[PDB]
């Protein structure tokens, strides 16, 4: 591959006819988008509470962070246009389980949660019922405009 | 056709193979000496001392034709041998293969003065100085590229 | 002797910075020695597919992955300060063509003109970090002393 092909399919390759490998050598890659964050707990399918799983467990975000441009990045990623607004407070339910603390950095620019810069290291504890929401627009042909 | 070029002679050369109007080069893993003996011996120049790899005759113009040639030594043609195919190739041109056979010959003066030396069968040596004509004197000097005539000396 | 900041650090399956690994809130606390964290990575070059550990294909550890040394300009002098760097002896051979087997993923290094007495791969000069025109076929190798 030369690095800029949109698909595998378009990349030349050289077969050989020989043996090839033995299944101890099987390449693994580890893409950037790892995030993992959904919605859930809301009347049309694309809005509600934002759910993240980390750590093998799923969570719900906290709101100090949570701006309208994460929120229109998240239902971009969704496929559902722009972020109407954020409810504070538990609006979609506070969630049966811990609260993580990303901190997403998005400028509302990127189609995808995994590639704002998001932190999470020390970040301050969160109230139990200040839980991050969306209420995505449901149009996919609305796009965000500057 | 099979060509050698930019050998510095007729029997030597990074291997050229013409295929679909094209003049491409053989990637030279595992070109061993089996694999010269065949184009050697099937561009008139007898045996083969070397199986250059690593483009040592300069990196070729064009597409790379065969990969990994099985050749037993015995057919009288290159592409006669077990290969990977036409144009099947992971390989660049910073390894052509290239071949230098019995047949290839260099002129040098090592001491442009100094001791007649000729290389064939993959090995220096000298020239008798017996019946020395002065043109052969002037031929072996112009072949050098420096003279078109010489005297004959005795050994320092 | 310093204060810490962050205790608990939980980094999940992704993330290639401590920043977006969640953890316990920043805390300027005093922290006594015995319960601070020292680590020591793992080397940087690594030699795999020989029979012993100072023998074998050069790994070389960069931009995330694991990678490999073309056979380029592969003299021993370049065997050399791969020994030294490795901690085994004077080195004895330095392959070529992938003597001991292909590699992993890209090939970070070609054409390394060490001189014999570097004190590491990365300050020898070389087509460093990818771009190299070499394919896995030609992934160097050393063998060192027990
Ligand atoms: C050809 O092979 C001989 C045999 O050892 C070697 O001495 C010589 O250096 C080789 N020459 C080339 C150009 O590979
Ligand atoms: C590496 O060097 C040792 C020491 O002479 C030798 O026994 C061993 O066979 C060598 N390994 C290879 C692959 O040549
Ligand atoms: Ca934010
Ligand atoms: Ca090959
Ligand atoms: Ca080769
Ligand atoms: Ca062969
Ligand atoms: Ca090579
Ligand atoms: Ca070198």
């Amino acid at each position: 591959c030369e690095g800029h092909e949109s698909h595998l399919s378009l990349c030349p390759v050289a077969p050989r006819p020989e043996g090839t490998c033995s299944h101890s050598r099987d390449v693994g890659v580890v893409c950037s988008r790892y995030t993992e964050i959904r919605l859930v707990n809301g009347k049309t399918p694309c809005e509600g509470r934002v759910e993240l799983k980390t750590l093998g467990a799923w969570g719900s975000l906290c709101n100090s962070h949570w701006d309208i441009e994460d929120a229109h990045v998240l239902c971009q990623q969704l496929k559902c246009g722009v972020a109407l607004s954020t409810p504070g407070g538990a609006r979609f339910g506070k969630g049966n389980g811990q609260i993580w603390r990303h901190m997403f950095h998005c400028t509302g620019t990127e189609q995808h949660m995994g590639d704002c810069p998001v932190t999470a290291l020390g970040a301050s504890l969160c109230p139990s019922e200040q839980v991050a929401s969306v209420i995505c627009s449901g149009n996919q042909s609305q796009t965000l405009s500057s | 056709q099979l060509r050698l070029v930019n050998g510095g002679g007729r029997c030597a050369g990074r291997v050229e193979i013409y295929h679909e109007g094209s003049w491409g080069t053989i990637c030279d893993d595992s070109w061993d000496l089996s694999d010269a003996h065949v184009v050697c011996r099937q561009l008139g120049c007898g045996e083969a001392i070397n199986a250059t790899g690593s483009a040592h005759f300069g990196e070729g113009t064009g597409p790379i034709w065969l990969d990994e040639m099985k050749c037993n030594g015995k057919e009288s043609r290159i592409w006669q041998c077990h290969s990977h195919g036409w144009g099947q190739q992971n390989c660049r041109h910073k390894e052509d293969a290239g071949v230098i056979c019995s047949e290839f010959m260099s002129l040098r003066l090592t001491s442009c003065a100094g001791r007649l030396e000729v290389f064939y069968n993959g090995a220096w040596g000298t020239v008798g100085k017996s019946s020395m004509s002065e043109t052969t004197v002037g031929v072996v000097c112009r072949q050098l590229g420096c003279a078109d005539k010489g005297k004959i000396n005795p050994a320092s | 002797s310093i204060p810490m900041w962050v205790d608990n650090v939980q980094c999940p399956k992704g993330p290639d910075t401590l920043w977006q690994c969640p953890s316990s809130p920043w805390e300027k606390r005093l922290a006594s020695p015995s319960e601070e964290t020292w680590i020591t990575c793992d080397n940087k070059i690594r030699l795999q597919e020989g029979p012993t550990s100072c023998s074998g294909r050069v790994e070389i550890w960069h931009g995330g992955s694991w990678g490999t040394v073309c056979d380029d300009s592969w003299d021993l002098d370049d065997a050399q300060v791969v020994c030294q760097q490795l901690g085994c002896g004077p080195a004895l051979k330095a392959f070529k063509e992938a003597e001991f087997g292909q590699g992993t993923g890209p090939i970070w290094l070609n054409e390394v003109k060490c001189k014999g007495n570097e004190s590491s791969l990365w300050d020898c000069p070389a087509r460093r970090w990818g771009h190299s025109e070499c394919g896995h076929k030609e992934d160097a190798a050393v063998n060192c002393t027990d």
